[PDB]
């Protein structure tokens, strides 16, 4: 569980070919039916083609009417004109930059966690290292009464 | 800005007390006929006790080229593709990541043994050095 | 705080601490014992009278019931704490006895260097001598061996001493120094020695029933010696962690046992420091100087 | 987030683990010295 | 999960990765001995 990830700066693939052989060891109405046969099925579904085509005399009068409202909503269109479409233009911008002030938050919180872990790692491996040649010394060290106390038996 | 059920530009904003958080008032008042706690954290939560906001009226541009044929045939048709084939893509990936986290459990699990056989390992090493 | 004390009409030589880590004792030239308290205000409650030469060296026992202090009257004193008056005037040395050691956790028992010749063994409660190597010269530090049965001193002629106390010959002497040796301190290991001699070089021992032959062991550089030949004296950490030196060039040097780095050279001195004290407890320091006052340094 | 609680849970074992390991031997010295003091007492016995 | 898992199997390999080593250092400790 415990490793140094700041410390051990240093077989990956062995120990991963060890892992592999250890594990060789061991709702929605039915708009989601019809969502679903359609996609299996996939086939979208059949739209108005009536209205262009112009029985036709009403469809044609469909033309007339749709033609007029089509005309009367390109006038308050250009009523107005570009200045509809860049206020909110504007609004695109405004809500852009809050997105990115935050990812300067994210960004920043993330930092300071891997600083604080560093400067943790760090004194741990120090600690670690002075053990380790503490533990050689004490070898060595019983290396020698070992080697002295065979020579006092001696004598 | 956005609701936190539909992920879309709510035009009737409410919130509520309890967890504060914009829902379009459509899918909230449905969340709570279907059943009476909030979708967020799960806690009590009525119709009653939501409190509609008030806003900016968001404005879209329909398109110039805007009629009641391209609104009947080619928009709606392609809003009910848009809806398929990502619902169909997001089942895909939800099942593929239920795999790689069968995967990830699987090696984990390894590692685990592999390290507690070193353990017992490095460990009766160093006993046998300073023995 | 820097905590500077004052009070002392004369250099102050030593200065140490209870060994409890309560009450703090210091001396010099003023032929008295002064004492305060380290917490607080770092304030003076009693004096201790008597000395008619100069203390030279102050030396607690290790629960820090009986005080030991070597005169220039060619005598020391054991006093008690409890009291501050005289229980033992150890006359009979023949010379400005310098040196005091008090035996930790044996016998009660005392190693006095002296500017006889010789060293001396005494038992407090006979007002008679042990036993007495006189080498041939001055001897200017002494301290025992956490055996009780070697003492060890430093002299004039470069080449540290150790006899035993049952052979009583030279048991162990060590060479490498240049020039005198003015201060032994051996760590609460019971095993290494620090040695400061006036030749600029501060340098480590230890005495184990067995070592390398030739155990001179870690050296550091910066002491001062001058027109003065004032006596320097160093002293370990309560850990064996840092050794804090004084030299006549009233720098504070504080050393580390492990990377021998300069970890201070502090000024705030006016004149030479002669002592540096360790707290047993705490990161406190106590530096007693020739400009008649002392620090309380906080690291 | 978690990999910081990973962490941080363990820092003290992997240090609580070679504080042992050095304290062992630590102890190891005192009789390795203990031993050697009696190594060289008897020395001089037989010396003498 | 994923990816916390991921991450702490790497992590976990590596105190495999630094375990070995030791155990082999002290195998050669032992077998000169």
């Amino acid at each position: 569980v415990d490793a140094l990830p700041y410390f051990d700066q240093g077989v990956r693939e062995a120990a991963a070919a060890l892992v592999e052989e250890e594990t060789r060891r061991y709702t929605d109405i039915m708009r989601n039916e019809f969502e679903r046969l359609a996609a299996r099925q996939p086939i979208e579904l059949l739209s108005m083609k009536r209205y262009e085509l112009p029985e036709c005399v009403n469809n044609s009068m469909a033309q007339l009417e749709h033609q007029a409202v089509r005309i009367e909503n390109l006038e308050l269109m250009s009523q107005h004109g570009c200045n509809a479409w860049k206020v909110y233009n504007e609004n695109l911008v405004h809500m852009i930059e809050h997105a990115q002030k935050e990812l300067q938050k994210l960004r920043k919180h993330i930092q300071d966690l891997n600083w604080q872990r560093k400067n943790m790692q760090l004194t741990a491996g120090s600690k670690l290292r002075e053990m380790e040649s503490n533990w050689v010394s004490l070898v060595s060290k019983n290396y020698e009464i070992e080697r002295t106390i065979v020579q006092l038996e001696n004598e | 800005l956005i609701c936190s059920i539909s992920n879309e530009v709510p035009e009737h904003p409410c919130v509520s007390p309890v967890s504060n958080h914009v829902y379009e008032r459509r899918l909230i008042e449905k969340y709570i006929a279907e059943n009476g706690t909030d979708p967020i954290n799960n806690q009590p939560l009525s119709e009653e006790q939501l409190i509609d906001i008030k806003v900016a009226h968001p404005i879209r541009p329909k398109p110039p080229s805007a009629t009641s044929i391209p609104a009947i045939l080619k928009a709606l048709q392609d809003e009910w593709d848009a809806v398929m084939l990502h619902s169909f893509t997001l089942r895909q990936q939800l099942q593929t990541t239920r795999q790689e986290l069968s995967h990830a459990l699987y090696q984990h699990d390894a590692a685990c043994r592999v390290i507690a056989r070193l353990t017992k390992e490095v460990t009766a090493a160093r006993e046998a050095l300073a023995t | 705080p820097i905590m500077l004390l004052s009070g002392h009409e004369g250099e102050v030589y030593c200065c140490k601490f209870h060994p409890n880590g309560s009450t703090l004792a210091s001396a010099g030239f003023d032929r008295l014992i002064l004492l305060w308290n380290v917490y607080g205000d770092c304030d003076n409650y009693a004096t201790l009278k008597g000395h008619s030469g100069a203390v030279m060296e102050l030396h607690y026992n290790t629960d820090g019931s009986m005080l030991f202090s070597a005169s220039t009257d060619k005598t020391v004193a054991v006093w008690d704490s409890e009291t501050g008056e005289r229980v033992k005037r150890l006359k009979g040395h023949t010379s400005f006895v310098n040196s005091c050691y008090p035996a930790r956790r044996g016998p009660q028992l005392v190693c006095t260097g002296s500017d006889d010749g010789t060293v001396k063994l005494w038992d407090i409660r006979k007002k008679a001598a042990i036993q007495t190597f006189q080498n041939t010269y001055q001897v200017l530090a002494v301290t025992f061996n956490d055996t009780s049965d070697q003492i060890i001193s430093g002299g004039i002629d470069n080449d540290i001493k150790v006899w035993d106390l049952r052979q009583n010959k030279l048991t162990y002497t060590m060479r490498g120094h240049a020039d005198s040796v003015t201060g032994l301190s051996l760590s609460s290991e019971g095993s290494y020695l620090l040695s400061n001699a006036m030749d600029n070089t501060v340098r480590v021992w230890d005495v184990r029933p067995f070592a390398p032959k030739e155990r001179c062991v870690k050296i550091f550089q910066g002491n001062v010696h001058n027109f003065e030949k004032n006596l320097l004296r160093c002293s370990w950490s309560p850990d064996g962690s840092k050794i804090a030196a004084g030299s006549a060039d009233r720098f504070v040097y504080v050393w580390d046992t492990t990377s021998r780095r300069i970890l201070y050279k502090l000024p705030g001195h006016a004149g030479s420091i002669n002592e540096v004290a360790f707290h047993p407890d705490e990161p406190i320091i106590i530096s007693a100087s020739s400009d008649k006052r002392l620090y309380m340094g906080e690291i | 987030e978690e990999l910081k609680k990973h962490e941080d849970s363990a820092i003290p074992r992997r240090l609580e683990c070679l504080k042992e390991d050095v304290q062992r031997q630590q102890e190891r010295e005192k009789e390795l010295q203990h031993r050697y003091a009696d190594l060289l007492l008897e020395k001089e016995t037989l010396k003498s | 999960e994923l990816s916390h898992a991921l991450y702490q199997h790497d992590a976990a390999c590596r105190v495999i990765a630094r375990l070995t080593k030791e155990v082999t250092a002290a195998r050669e400790a032992l077998a000169t001995l």
